[PDB]
DNA sequence: ATATATATATATATATATAT
DNA sequence: ATATATATATATATATATAT
C-alpha cells in the first residue's frame, strides 16, 4: 500500500574526495605530529562523514585529553585542514576523536536515509527521518516521543526541507488510517503543494480565522480522544489502540461509551510568526494547551518558526516544547533563543541542524536531508493515486 | 542644498562655489550662492545636559554625530566619564 | 546592452611596491630573529598585499604556534613596523602566518576587480564586488545567497562607497529585466545620483514620508509574487524563472494565473538606516521586519546600512534575519561585538577595510574594499540614462 | 523508595519530611517514582487511615489510579480546578488545626 | 512605552597549581 | 624558583524578558 521508495531520487555519484589511502596516509601524518609534541598517540579507526571526519584515536596510557585538547590550533595547520577540534568522550569507548572538516561538503539526499535498517525496524506511527549524523549514521526520530518539536533558523538556512523531509517520513510510511495531518502554512508556498492527499484532515490552511478554527478544532478532537480514553481504562493512545484491536480481533467488536482504531494527528504550522502577527491572541491559549497535555491523545506540533522569541513564541508555549532543532542562526543571542546553548551560530547552513533530543542538553548536530520540488510532487501524486481527500469540514 | 548641485560634501560645494566665481556669476539657489562656513557645535559638560533636559536633546545629538559630517557641522562633547549612562 | 567594463577608471599603477630584495631581507631578519627567541623557522614564501604582506613561515618539528603569537610584539619592534598579529592556522598549508602591516599603504581600484575573471563568469543576476583579499583575490560574493546584508561601520570607515561598490557591481551585470533596486536615502544625497537609472522602479526616496509607502510597496511585491508562485507549485524565484524559461523554449509559454516572463531580483538598498528609524519610527519598523521575515523566495534582497547596528537602531526580529554582515572598522570593541559577534572589527585600518563575515564561519574574510570616485558613477550613471528609459512604476 | 549503593533498601516515612519535591528532566524515573510511592502508600495503609488528592496537569498520567477507596476528589486533569482543590485543602488544614 | 532583573562577553586584578 | 594555565571576584556594556 505505502508507496515505493523508488519514486525518491537515488543516491548520487560524488567525487569522495577522501579515499581511503587518503584517509590513511592522514591518520599516519595525524600520529606523526602528535609524537612530535609529546604526546604517544596510536589512531585504530576512521569515520568518514559527509561533512566531518572523526580520527578515533587511542592514547597510550598516561596521556591525558587536555594534552591532545590544547593541541588544536597546532594540528589544524599540521593536517593543513581548517580547524580540528577535539572530541573528549566517545561514549562507550576508550578513544579520543578528532573532527577533521572535509574539502567538500556532500550533499544528503533523501533517498539515502530511509534506505536503513533503523527506519525501516522503526514501530511507530510518525518517525522522522532528520538525516544524517556526523558519523554518516542515519537519525530516525520518533515524533510521537519527543513528542512536540520547535524548528526555527534564519532565512535560507533549510527549515521548510527539513519539514518536507519530517512529512515524507509520515507519508512513506504511515497510512491516513495511522497517521492524520493538519497543515497550517502563512507563506503559502511550503505546504499548499500537499493538496488534497488521504492524509489531511482540512485542507491546507492559508485564512488564518481558519487557521484558528482548525486549533480549535484540534483541541475539541483532543479532549473528545481524553474522554474516549478515560471512559476505557487504558493509559494513552498507544494502549487505546491496542486495545481496540484485540478486542475487534478477539470477536468482540467495542462500541463508544461501533469503535475504530484512532490515527495520529501530527499540526504542522509553517513559520509560525505571521500566524501570531495575524490571529496570535486567539490561538495562544489554545497552543499553549495543545503543547501542555497533548501527549497521550496523539496530537503534535511541528512549530517552524524563524525566531522563537518571546513576542512569537510566549514562554508558556516553549517551555512545555522541550525538544528543538537549530537552523543556522546568524549571531549567538539566536542559538540562545531555539537552544539555550552557542553551536547553533556554527553551522554551515543548507541543511545542517543541531538537533536537541528531550532529556539531554548536548545537541546531538545531524546534517539535514533534502527533498526537492520535484521529489515531492511525485509522493504526493503517486500517494493521491490510492485514495482520496476525505476532509473533515466541519473544522474550519 | 547640496544634492541640488551634485556635490557628497562641503569641501566639493565650497571648490564649486569657488570654481563659478572664478568663471563668473555663483550657482543660483533652488539668490546668490556663496561659501558655506563649518558650523562647530561645543556641548561642554554633556553630562548634565542630560540631567537638567535628558531625553528631549539626546536624539538631536545623535542625529547630529550620526548624519553631520558631510554637511560641516561638527561636535566637540566635553564630559568627565562618558558611560552609557551619561552617553 | 550592458555598459563596457572600461568606463570606470584605468587601473592604478603600481605604488613603490616592496622589491624582492627588501621582501628577502625582512624574511631573513624575521628568521634570525625567532632563532634569538628560541623558535626555528624557516620562511617559505612571502605574499605581498595592497595593505599588509603575508610572510609565510613555516615552525620546525615541534614548535607550539603560541610561542610565536605571545613573540607578536618583539616581531613588529625588531622589525620597523608598528605592530604585527599572527595567523595560527592558515586554511590550506602547514605555514603559519606573519602579517606585516606595508609603509606605502596603496589603494584598490574597482576596474581592477571587475575585470578579474571571477566576475566576467559569475553566474548570477546580483554579484557583489567587494574587493582584494589579503593575498590580492579579488572577493566577490553574490547576493542572492545570503540572502540579506548588514554594511556597519563608523563616520569615515567607507560604508558608502562600499554600496557604491556594490551598486556598480549590479549594474555591470544586470540589464533592467534582471535587477531592479529600490534606494532609500535619508542623507538625501548619497544614493541621489542614481536617480534616472532604468533599473530602479520609483524615485530615491530623499523625503522620509515616502520610505513607508516604497517599503508597503516592496510588502505588495513580495505578496503578489508569493502568490503568483504559489499558483504555480514553485517554492522560490530560481524554480520560477526556471519553470517559465522552460515554457518559452518549449514553445508554449505560459499564461498567468496575459504571458508570464521573468521576475526581476529587487534589491532593497536601504542606507542610513539609524536615521531613518529616528525619523519615521516604527513605522517602517514594522515593514523592515516584514521583508525580512519573508522576500527570500520571492526574490527581494535588503542591504541595510548602519553605524553600530544595536536593538536601539535594529530590533532583535530585523537583525536575525539577516545573515552576511559586513563590518567596516568601527570605534570600540563593543561596538565591533554587535556587527560581527566578535570584536575582531576594531584593528581595521579605516579608508575602505572590513571583515566580510560569511554565514556562520567564525573566521571573517578580510576584504580591503574597493574605491569608486564620483567621477565613475556619475558616468555610470549617464552611461545607463541612455540605454534604457527611466522606468518609475505609477501606483507607488 | 529503591536500594542505596549499599544494596540495602531506603524506606523514609512521608510524615517526617513532612514535605517532597520529585524533579528532573524526561526520560528518567520520575512517573515510575510516583507509582512506588504511591503503592507504598498502599500496601501498608487501609483507606480507614489515609487519603489522597492527585492533581495532573497533564491528563490521564495519574488516571492509572481510579477507583480507589481514599481518593478523596478524583483526578483533577485541568488548570482552573487545581486551585479550587488547594483552597479546600487549606481549609480542611485550618479546621484540622481547629 | 518605559524602567528593572538576568545572563554574557570582556577586561582587569588575585591566588593556586602545573611546566622548564 | 620562575614563567604560564585555570579558576574567581568586580566592573562595564548589551540583549532579552519581565513588570508598572
Ligand atoms: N540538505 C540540503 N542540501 C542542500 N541544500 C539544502 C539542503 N536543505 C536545504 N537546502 C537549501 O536550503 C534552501 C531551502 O530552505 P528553505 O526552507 O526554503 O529556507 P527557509 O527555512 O524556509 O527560510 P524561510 O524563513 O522560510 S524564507 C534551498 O536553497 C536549498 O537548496
Ligand atoms: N575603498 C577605498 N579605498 C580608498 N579610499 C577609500 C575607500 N573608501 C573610502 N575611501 C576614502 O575614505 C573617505 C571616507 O569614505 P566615505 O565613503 O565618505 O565614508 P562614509 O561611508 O561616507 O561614512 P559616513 O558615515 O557616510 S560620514 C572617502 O572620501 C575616500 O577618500
Ligand atoms: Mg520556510
Ligand atoms: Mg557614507
Amino acid at each position: 500500500t505505502l508507496p515505493p521508495l523508488s519514486l525518491l531520487d537515488p543516491a548520487e555519484v560524488k567525487q569522495k574526495s577522501y579515499s581511503p589511502e587518503s584517509l590513511e596516509a592522514m591518520s599516519r601524518l595525524l600520529e606523526i605530529k602528535l609524537k612530535e609534541f609529546g604526546v604517544e598517540v596510536s589512531v585504530d579507526s576512521v569515520h568518514p562523514g559527509p561533512v566531518i571526519t572523526r580520527f578515533e584515536i587511542q592514547p597510550a596510557a598516561g596521556v591525558k585529553v587536555s594534552r591532545i585538547s590544547n593541541l588544536a590550533k597546532d594540528l589544524a595547520r599540521s593536517l593543513a585542514v581548517i580547524s580540528v577540534r577535539v572530541v573528549e568522550v566517545i561514549p562507550g569507548k576508550t578513544t579520543v576523536g578528532i573532527e577533521i572538516p572535509n574539502e567538500d561538503r556532500q550533499m544528503v539526499r533523501f533517498s539515502e536515509v530511509l534506505s536503513s535498517p533503523e527506519y525501516d525496524e522503526h514501530k511507530s506511527t510518525v518517525p522522522l527521518a532528520l538525516g544524517h549524523d556526523i558519523g554518516g549514521r542515519p537519525i530516525i526520530t520518533d515524533l510521537a516521543k519527543m513528542p512536540h518539536l520547535l524548528v526555527a533558523g534564519t532565512t535560507g538556512s533549510g527549515k521548510s526541507v527539513g519539514v518536507n523531509a519530517m512529512l515524507l517520513s509520515i507519508l512513506f510510511k504511515s497510512t491516513p488510517s495511522e497517521a492524520r495531518l493538519i497543515m497550517i502554512d502563512p507563506k503559502m508556498l511550503e505546504l499548499s503543494i500537499y493538496e488534497g492527499i488521504p492524509h489531511l484532515l482540512c485542507p491546507v490552511v492559508t485564512d488564518m480565522k481558519e487557521a484558528a478554527n482548525a486549533l480549535r478544532w484540534s483541541v475539541a478532537e483532543m479532549e473528545r480522544r481524553y474522554r474516549l480514553m478515560a471512559a476505557m481504562g487504558v493509559r494513552n493512545l498507544a494502549g487505546f489502540n491496542r486495545k481496540v484491536k484485540d478486542a475487534e480481533e478477539a470477536g468482540t467488536p467495542l462500541t463508544d461509551p461501533q469503535l475504530s482504531t484512532l490515527p495520529t494527528i501530527v499540526v504542522v504550522v509553517d513559520e509560525f510568526a505571521d500566524m501570531m502577527m495575524i490571529v496570535g491572541k486567539k490561538v495562544e491559549e489554545l497552543i499553549a494547551r495543545i503543547a501542555q497535555k497533548a501527549r497521550a491523545a496523539g496530537i503534535h506540533l511541528i512549530l517552524a518558526t524563524q525566531r522563537p522569541s518571546v513576542d512569537v513564541i510566549t514562554g508558556l508555549i516553549k517551555a512545555n516544547i522541550p525538544t528543538r532543532i537549530a537552523f543556522q542562526v546568524s549571531s549567538k543571542i539566536d542559538s540562545r533563543t531555539i537552544l539555550d546553548q552557542g553551536g547553533a551560530e556554527q553551522l554551515l547552513g543548507h541543511g545542517d541542524m543541531l538537533y536537541l533530543p528531550p532529556g539531554t542538553g548536548l545537541p546531538i548536530r545531524v546534517h539535514g536531508a533534502f527533498v526537492s520540488d520535484d521529489e515531492v510532487h511525485r509522493v504526493v501524486e503517486a500517494w493521491k493515486l490510492r485514495g482520496a481527500p476525505d476532509y473533515i469540514e466541519d473544522i474550519l | 542644498l547640496m544634492a541640488a548641485m551634485g556635490v557628497r560634501n562641503l569641501a566639493g560645494f565650497n571648490r564649486k562655489v569657488k570654481d563659478a566665481e572664478e568663471a563668473g556669476t555663483p550657482l543660483t539657489d533652488p539668490p546668490q550662492l556663496s561659501t558655506l562656513p563649518t558650523i562647530v557645535v561645543v556641548v561642554d559638560e554633556f553630562a548634565d545636559m542630560m540631567m537638567i533636559v535628558g531625553k528631549k536633546v539626546e536624539e538631536l545629538i545623535a542625529r547630529i554625530a550620526q548624519k553631520a559630517r558631510a554637511a560641516g557641522i561638527h561636535l566637540i562633547l566635553a564630559t568627565q566619564r562618558p558611560s552609557v549612562d551619561v552617553i
